């Protein structure tokens, strides 16, 4: 059994985590008794990964929940899936952070991670055999920014054997108003750059755009993001709680998709895109699915792949489909002689076919790549930190609580030498 | 939860401040310590090194942390255990020539942030001698009109006729306890 | 190629004095052929032309043109919308 | 004149925005994208009060003033009610629910309504469950009122208040708090703790006896049960307790708390325990020993909120408690101090001693036992593992010491301090945690405060302060000698360092260790000489790799630093160490072959500390010249050069670096016969065996060997220099054997670029020196690698060789500019201007970076001024010498603009548009923009002029024709001209029919799409030749026909 450790960081984290086990429980037969349910012999022969065992067959959901603010904390307890959570894994402080890394990270920071630890030590005495951990957070305020690396480094010591894998959040100046932010985004990329494994950038200009063109709405909120968030993660981990031909973990994932240590960010995709309505237009076949799961629109982050190139892609099906009408599509579509031809969409693509389908939607496909267009990212977010640096504006906020100028430049200077060997990378070829 | 929610707790329950006192007039001073001790001689006079005390004054326990020197002051005004609440600085009025590195150390010391910070007192002693500048001039030549997020005050004082400093010190409790403290 | 074809309208807020004309550009058009198309139709340079689109099903939204390299079909361009040029 | 007060500001500064949005509450509710937007405005604005919500005292009034005012509205629905209940649960979480709901409407008639709208909440609605908690907590605010409930009088409204709390102190949302604090502000009443009291209390009983561990639903109900028990504890009188005190500790016993799993049911049980305990004693009696025993046993729990709360207990227990028995808890609590004990134990014993230390109730004949148990707790790590654990025991010392500075007088603690100081300093400059650091240095700060009379109490204090301790490299090589320059402070720094860090089981720790010997080891010659020498010499044959690892270490640092004393007054290295120290030193490398430690994956710290070593032996001038320790570590060397692929990529460069270091210094100090020459036979020897070595398949050997053939000396390189001039430029060159080696030949040419360097410039001696009989020859070995373009699998390499061959070239043009400047010619001086050019005009942003900055090097050059340098004026008024740094060459927005300026001069004008070619048609987004629109703003100057239009369409021309059936060049030129052809550049040649330009233009397209399958080169072409449509005649014809 090949247990995964979950932890929440930040609000976004924890109401992230809070959707997305929300998601997976109806996914999986559980009841909010904590009982099962479900009508089918393929829902509980890997419910051992992220759940456990208990007395009269109870199955308690693997995620710990942790903040310097217990607003959030009190929300989640007290929602429609709160009370299966464990009550001895709810952490949280009182002041916060107030959008500093220094305050998340040296000050209020370091006074509450080694209570953390007690839980996670605690928590993975138990697993027979563990894998690794996961982490959900934002790149934004200064709780997940701070706190967030800050466990992530204690694990990668404590465990070094393990596996480390992160859903952060990408902060866009549509959504918030904040001015201090880039720092505290570039200050977690820093740490995030030598200190995770796979990394799965969510921007949320692009989420935005999406919400206010395709999906066509007034004022997207935050749930019209978190459905479409919990749906992505909902559609990634599906090899790691189902079966299939492509027998793989996180540690194959991880080598197979991640050649280069230092280049490990992903650009994940969904399709069908719907809004939170209980809605539905046509079942969409799988030609128009691959189309729109392999076009640029339904990209999670604002960056388009056909300008980069591709190194490791992997898709999975989700639906009563069968493994030979995807081959066959995959070996039609890649023929230059056939009308249906496209160059949009790369060759080295791994398929994988899953039974149970998405809740709601009859058929659905999901997207995982790596391609090199993160530099576009990269260069936006770099070139806010420019054009803030130069004039010191609030910088004296860092540096009056113990951080040193040296750290904002160092961060800078591994952030275009990552750029520069991500432009040095994207020109390759093989004859 | 920690050790910094059982210190703040500790401070609210026992009142305890941190009044950093600055100054290098060595005559100014013995008042101001006299209005926070009966005592005249005893932890009355300034000391020329780095002297911790503690007294009790309208239910405070005030920690006056007395700094002789005026240079890189930074080490006493932040600490990891405990922070500056108030910060009173004693000047000479007939002296302009010592005025510009006193602004400037307030400049450099006090900074601007989010919230609310430590409190400001500005004395100025000797008066009715020839030579004393107002408090126009004063705040002309500190420039206090660019310092936010610290309230400031200029109270004067005298040998003689010096308009007494009860208000002055009055004002800066009744900041200090109106911000951290509760009223009711 | 037909079924390709966007039927909108093309309206000068500046100038309000040109007719509403509707063109049938194809919807894999990027954003720089349109721009030539309209200097050299306007007589106007390229460098400072504005692109923006109205949809009628969200009245009183204007969404802007800006990036050339992109394609009518990424910016949700359907049939029926307008387009709007701006100098 | 004399009172003046400054401006004030209001802190909250969203009255206005708050009061409008809580004014149109009315018209928001009927929405549902208003409502979400309005929550969150409205928790924003309260979150940027948070860290300092005292800030809103006044504006809390007009706020519950117009939210009770909508909550009391008998025509509102349940909608408007819900709304507001949520506001109100926000406004509670910032600020505080022990002083905001003090406002909550308290008169006995509004009891009534408060419990009504609690009768008719749904628990089942998990989307309105702020009502339920916040209705609660009201009804709490209320119960204080001073009115008999019968006044107003299942059937009563005590027993239906009673079925309420009962009901909901057993729920398991967040409503159970407030249900626990109603049950503990209404029981506690003077006309309800008649009847209802016990009542409650058997009904606890019977929960606490029911319930199990096992279940879900008991875990939560035995967690209400001991938060109403112990609010109820703690709200309420001595008198009323007392005839049950026993019974509720009698039900706990048997639960068997502390033999659970749950974390928070073990804390709530101490916190009972404690108060139980605190409530027993008078403001000795049966039951206060096993308290405080339950209290102890609590005190070394595994989590810290358990300790944390056994600590506070045995503090507030401590007061209350006659002066035998707590001296006995005091001697209790310092036993805890074992060898056997975790450290869980110690840290529970030291926040128990801060309890202590606090309030002042620690006897002066225990302080003996408390100086040592702070000495023993400042040292404490354990080894588990991969780290190390204890890290949280030196904080909690530095807090004791802290506490008990501020608690004793200066007097009563005045041996402690002097006994506590040295150790404080130690952790805060030498600890690995910064927290450590930082907490042991305010520690010394409050103490050197409070004593008064302290030597060099400000010294350090000013030295090291809270933000220096921040930076760690520091600690340890700056502050720490600075501290140790004082002589009561360098004995025991060297000492303990050397027993505690330099066999840390961290690497950077030894390392930093071993700089900081060094640093230090000139404070004290003769002790470290004579005393730390021996044990370092003893430490080396240690079994432990990092013992190992570390002690070669410091061996190799302080023998360095005591040469660097004895030079000064001109005395050899053999007055300080003896003959003992000698004979040690040259039997470790021989100790560590005879063991074979090098073997493995340990043994390449052993291979990195060895060539330390020699590296540091060889510049101290050892009297070992002729011994057979310079040929093993001669071999050593070799075997390190020679075994390089085995070796990680992560320590590889390093590894090289150094062995090329020692080799270079072996080969500097101990190969010289007479002063000016050297052994003809051990160089034949060396010679023979570097030059065969470079035809050898393996690529790490090569580069290995390049880089140490190109560390040799100068007089090392007397009569020979031709053949390895010869060797390195065979290898720099490429074959189908060797077209991926690109690392070999950039090494081959750094080691040419060195030799160079380090060899200088004679007249007349090809084979001595570099001259103008052999500078072409390594001109054009320079100038045939920047054309690499290799390709493969990992991406493109020939940037590395590119930016070695501009290095090498920078390095060696200032070279003859010093020596010999004629050397420098025309056309090879004006063919390196061009390609450091067209390097410049690329799409990398390092690379262009580095180009750029090699091309200021060049142009600034002015001491002697590079001759042969064309268009020199138009280069210096174009780039000033005040534009150097305020250029950033890593953004293209601000590096296009001055690199475009380029093609106005007839000789760069080929370079940089082949350069701005592959940038313009690459693949980034954002840089083809930028291309794209620095263009134009030089292309509008030259548009209506038909000379310089016809210029550059030839020159571009002529780049199409030199780069055929190149998909490298030839498609970015393709979306280069897609590009502008659209923009409509080229338009004064669409007047005439059949222009002499699109002739030419056509005929090379029709060349390029021939035959191909490559779809971007295939649309590359429709594109050009849709767009080349605009010219008439019979070129309209033939794009037609080709279409
Ligand atoms: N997609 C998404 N983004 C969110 C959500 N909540 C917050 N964010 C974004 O997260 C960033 C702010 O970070 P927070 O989640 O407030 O961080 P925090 O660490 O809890 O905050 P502090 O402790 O106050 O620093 C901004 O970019 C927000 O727009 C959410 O539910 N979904
Ligand atoms: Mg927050």
């Amino acid at each position: 059994m090949r247990e995964i450790v979950h932890i929440q960081a930040g609000q976004c984290g924890n109401q992230i985590g809070a959707k997305f086990w929300e998601v997976i429980s109806d996914e999986h037969g559980i009841d909010p008794t904590g009982t099962y349910h479900g009508d089918s012999d393929l829902q509980l022969d890997r419910i051992s990964v992220y759940y456990n065992e208990a007395t009269g067959g109870k199955y308690v959901p693997r995620a710990i929940l942790v903040d310097l603010e217990p607003g959030t904390m009190d929300s989640v307890r007290s929602g429609p899936f709160g009370q299966i959570f464990r009550p001895d894994n709810f952490v949280f402080g009182q002041s916060g952070a107030g959008n500093n890394w220094a305050k998340g990270h040296y000050t209020e920071g370091a006074e509450l991670v080694d209570s953390v630890l007690d839980v996670v030590r605690k928590e993975a005495e138990s697993c027979d055999c563990l894998q690794g951990f996961q982490l959900t957070h934002s790149l934004g305020g200064g709780t997940g920014s701070g706190m967030g690396t800050l466990l992530i480094s204690k694990i990668r010591e404590e465990y070094p054997d393990r596996i480390m894998n992160t859903f952060s959040v990408v902060p866009s100046p549509k959504v918030s108003d904040t001015v201090v932010e880039p720092y505290n985004a570039t200050l977690s990329v820093h740490q995030l750059v030598e200190n995770t494994d796979e990394t799965y950038c969510i921007d949320n200009e692009a989420l935005y755009d999406i919400c206010f063109r395709t999906l066509k709405l007034t004022t997207p909120t935050y749930g019209d993001l978190n459905h479409l968030v919990s749906a992505t993660m909902s559609g990634v981990t599906t090899c790691l709680r189902f079966p299939g031909q492509l027998n793989a973990d996180l540690r194959k994932l991880a080598v197979n998709m991640v050649p280069f240590p230092r280049l490990h960010f992903f650009m994940p995709g969904f399709a069908p895109l719907t809004s939170r309505g209980s809605q539905q237009y046509r079942a969409l076949t799988v030609p128009e699915l691959t189309q729109q799961v392999f076009d640029a629109k339904n990209m999670m982050a604002a960056c388009d792949p056909r300008h980069g190139r591709y190194l490791t892609v992997a898709a999975v099906f989700r639906g009563r489909m069968s493994m030979k009408e995807v081959d066959e599509q995959m070996l039609n579509v890649q023929n230059k002689n056939s009308s249906y031809f496209v160059e949009w969409i790369p060759n080295n693509v791994k398929t994988a076919v899953c039974d149970i389908p998405p809740r709601g939607l009859k058929m659905a496909v999901t997207f995982i790549g790596n391609s090199t267009a993160i530099q576009e990212l990269f260069k936006r977010i770099s070139e806010q930190f420019t054009a803030m640096f130069r004039r010191k504006a609030f910088l004296h906020w860092y540096t009056g609580e113990g951080m040193d100028e040296m750290e904002f430049t160092e961060a800078e200077s591994n952030m275009n030498d990552l750029v520069s060997e991500y432009q040095q990378y994207q020109d390759a070829t093989a004859e | 939860m920690g050790l910094l929610t059982i210190l703040k707790k500790m401070k609210q329950k026992e009142r305890e401040l941190r009044l950093l006192m600055l100054g290098l007039d060595n005559a100014g001073k013995t008042t101001i310590l006299k209005k926070f001790n009966g005592e005249d001689i005893d932890t009355i006079s300034p000391t020329l090194g780095f002297n911790i005390k503690t007294l009790e004054h309208r239910g405070f326990k005030l920690n006056i942390w007395d700094v002789g020197g005026q240079k890189s002051l930074r080490s006493y005004w932040r600490n990891y255990f405990e922070s500056t609440d108030g910060l009173i600085w004693v000047v000479d009025s007939a002296d302009r020539q010592r005025m510009q590195d006193c602004q400037r150390e307030l400049q450099s010391l006090l900074v601007e942030e989010r919230l609310a910070g430590a409190t400001l007192l500005i004395f100025a002693n000797k008066q009715d001698l020839p030579g004393a500048l107002s408090s126009n001039a004063i705040r002309e030549v500190l420039e206090l009109d660019s310092i936010r997020s610290h309230h400031w005050c200029i109270q004067g004082c005298s040998a003689v006729t010096g308009e007494n400093l009860l208000p002055g010190i009055d004002w800066l409790l009744d900041d200090i306890s109106s911000r951290i403290f509760t009223a009711d | 190629l037909k079924n390709q074809l966007l039927t909108l309208k093309i309206k000068y807020p500046h100038q309000l004095d040109q007719k509403v004309l509707e063109k049938q550009l194809p919807g894999s058009m990027t954003i720089q052929k349109v721009k030539g198309l309209l200097s050299r139709l306007l007589k106007v340079p390229v460098s400072d032309l504005l692109l923006s689109y109205e949809s009628p099903k969200k009245p009183g939204r204007e969404i802007e043109l800006e990036n050339d390299l992109k394609s009518l079909q990424f910016y949700s361009v359907e049939n029926g919308d307008c387009l709007l040029v701006r100098w | 004149e004399t009172l003046a007060f400054g401006a004030a500001l209001e802190a909250f500064g969203e009255s206005a925005e708050t009061r409008a949005l809580l004014g149109r509450l009315r018209e928001v509710h009927g929405g549902g994208a208003e409502r979400e937007v309005a929550l969150e405005r409205f928790r924003v604005i309260m979150d940027k009060y948070q860290e300092q919500p005292h800030l809103l005292d006044p504006h809390l009034e007009w706020m519950m003033n117009l939210l009770l005012d909508i909550v009391q509205d008998q025509t509102s629905p349940a909608s408007l009610v819900h709304l507001a209940f949520k506001f109100l649960y926000i406004i509670t979480k910032v600020r505080g629910y022990k002083t905001f709901l003090r406002l909550f409407p308290h008169e006995v008639a509004d009891v009534e309504p408060v419990l009504d709208l609690v009768t008719i909440q749904n628990p089942k609605d998990h989307e309105a469950w702020e009502t339920r908690y916040m209705l609660l907590l009201w009804l709490s605010v209320t119960c204080l009122i001073p009115f008999d409930f019968s006044r107003l009088d299942r059937m009563s409204i005590m027993d239906r208040i009673l079925q309420i709390a009962e009901s909901y102190l057993i729920v398991s949302d967040k409503a159970r708090d407030a249900a626990a604090v109603l049950v503990s502000r209404f029981i506690t009443r003077p006309d309800v703790k008649q009847s209802k009291m016990a009542e409650f209390l058997d009904w606890s009983l019977c929960n606490l006896a029911r319930s199990s561990f096992q279940t879900m639903q008991g875990v939560i109900t035995m967690d209400g049960t001991l938060q109403a028990l112990a609010q109820i504890f703690k709200h309420g009188k001595r008198e009323d307790c007392l005839p049950y005190a026993a019974t509720v500790l009698r039900c706990l016993d048997g639960c068997r708390l502390p033999e659970s799993n749950q974390t928070l049911l073990r804390k709530l049980g101490v916190k009972l325990v404690q108060r139980l305990g605190l409530t027993f004693l008078k403001p000795v009696p049966e039951g206060v020993e096993r308290v405080i025993e339950q209290l102890l046993v609590g005190l070394k729990d595994k989590d810290t909120v358990v300790r944390w709360s056994a600590a506070k207990g045995i503090g507030r227990m401590a007061g209350r408690l006659p002066r035998a028995l707590a001296d006995d808890v005091v001697g209790s609590v310092l036993d805890c101090f074992s060898f056997q004990e975790t450290d869980k134990a110690w840290h529970g014993g030291c926040l128990a001693l801060a309890e202590l230390g606090r309030r002042g109730l620690l006897l002066p004949s225990r302080l003996v036992d408390v100086v040592a148990v702070i000495l023993k707790a400042l040292t404490y790590d354990e080894k588990r593992g991969a780290c190390s654990v204890g890290t949280n025991v030196r904080d909690a010392a530095c807090y004791v010491c802290w506490a008990f500075a501020r608690a004793y007088e200066p007097q009563e603690l005045k041996p402690f301090v002097t006994a506590i100081s040295s150790a404080l300093v130690i952790a805060a400059v030498f600890d690995r945690d910064i927290n450590c650091r930082r907490a042991a240095s305010a520690a010394f700060q409050e103490n050197v405060g409070r004593q008064g009379t302290f030597p060099h109490g400000i010294d350090i204090l000013t030295t090291a302060d809270y933000f220096a301790v921040g930076n760690r490299s520091n600690c340890f090589l700056v502050i720490s000698v600075f501290i140790a320059g004082f002589p009561e402070y360098t004995q025991p720094m060297i000492d303990h360092l050397v027993t505690m860090k330099i066999s840390h089981w961290d690497g950077v720790i030894r390392e930093l260790a071993a700089r900081a010997l060094h640093n230090l080891a000139q404070q004290a010659p003769e002790f470290s000489a004579t005393q730390v020498f021996p044990r370092l010499l003893s430490m080396t044959l240690s079994p432990d790799l990092h013992m190992r690892h570390g002690s070669i270490l410091a061996c190799a640092e302080v023998a360095y630093a005591l040469y660097k004393l004895a030079a000064q007054e001109n005395r050899p290295v053999t007055d300080h160490l003896d003959e003992q120290a000698v004979q040690g030193l040259k039997q470790i490398h021989q100790q560590l072959y005879d063991r074979q430690l090098y073997r493995g994956l340990g043994g390449q710290l052993m291979r990195q500390a060895v060539c330390v070593l020699i590296e540091k032996l060889s510049l101290s001038k050892m009297p070992f010249r002729g011994d057979t320790v310079i040929d093993g570590w001669q071999w050593l060397i070799n075997d390190t050069l020679r075994h390089l692929h085995l070796i990680s990529s992560h320590s590889r460069q390093q590894m090289k670096d150094a062995a090329v270091s020692a080799l270079a210094a072996l080969c500097s100090e101990y190969y010289m016969k007479e002063p000016g020459e050297a052994d003809p036979a051990i160089q034949e020897e060396l010679i023979t065996q570097y030059l065969a070595e470079l035809r050898n398949p393996e690529e790490m050997t090569r580069c290995g060997f390049s880089l140490a053939l190109g560390a040799l000396p100068g007089f090392l390189l007397k009569g020979r220099l031709q053949q390895v001039l010869t060797g390195l430029r065979a290898v720099t060159h490429t074959s189908p054997e060797d077209v991926s080696f690109a690392e070999s030949r950039r090494d081959g040419l750094k080691a040419i670029a060195r030799i160079c360097q380090t060899v200088g410039v004679k007249a007349g001696a090809p084979d001595e020196a570099v001259c103008g009989e052999n500078v072409s020859q390594i001109y054009c070995a320079l100038l045939g690698c920047m054309d690499d373009y290799t390709t493969d699998s990992r991406g493109d390499v020939g940037t590395w060789v590119r930016k070695a061959a501009m290095t090498s070239l920078m390095d060696l043009t200032l070279l003859l500019a010093r020596s010999q400047p004629e050397l420098i010619e025309a056309h090879t001086c004006e063919r390196i201007m061009c390609c450091v050019a067209q390097q410049a005009s690329e799409k990398i942003d390092r690379f262009r970076a580095h180009a750029a900055s090699v091309f200021l090097t060049l142009l600034h050059f002015d001491s002697p001024p590079i001759p042969h340098v064309p268009h020199r004026g138009e280069l210096e008024k174009l780039f000033p010498r005040s534009d150097v740094a305020s250029v950033n060459w890593s953004a293209p927005s601000q590096a296009f603009p001055r690199i475009t300026q380029l093609l106005g001069l007839p000789t760069y004008r080929y370079h940089v548009l082949l350069g701005l070619v592959v940038s313009l048609g690459g693949l980034t987004e954002s840089t083809i923009r930028h291309s794209t629109q620095s263009l134009f703003e030089y292309m509008k100057g030259i548009q209506s002029d038909p000379q310089a239009l016809g210029s550059f369409s030839g020159t571009l021309l002529q780049i199409f024709e030199d780069n055929l059936l190149n998909e490298r060049v030839s498609v970015p030129l393709l979306k280069t001209l897609d590009h502008v052809l659209t923009h409509g550049c080229f338009d004064i040649f669409t007047t005439e029919e059949d222009h002499p330009f699109a002739v030419k233009l056509l005929a090379l397209c029709k060349k390029e799409i021939k035959n191909s399958k490559d779809i971007q080169k295939l649309l590359s072409g429709i594109a050009v030749f849709c767009e080349m449509v605009q010219f008439p005649g019979d070129v309209r014809r033939q794009a037609l026909l080709q279409l």
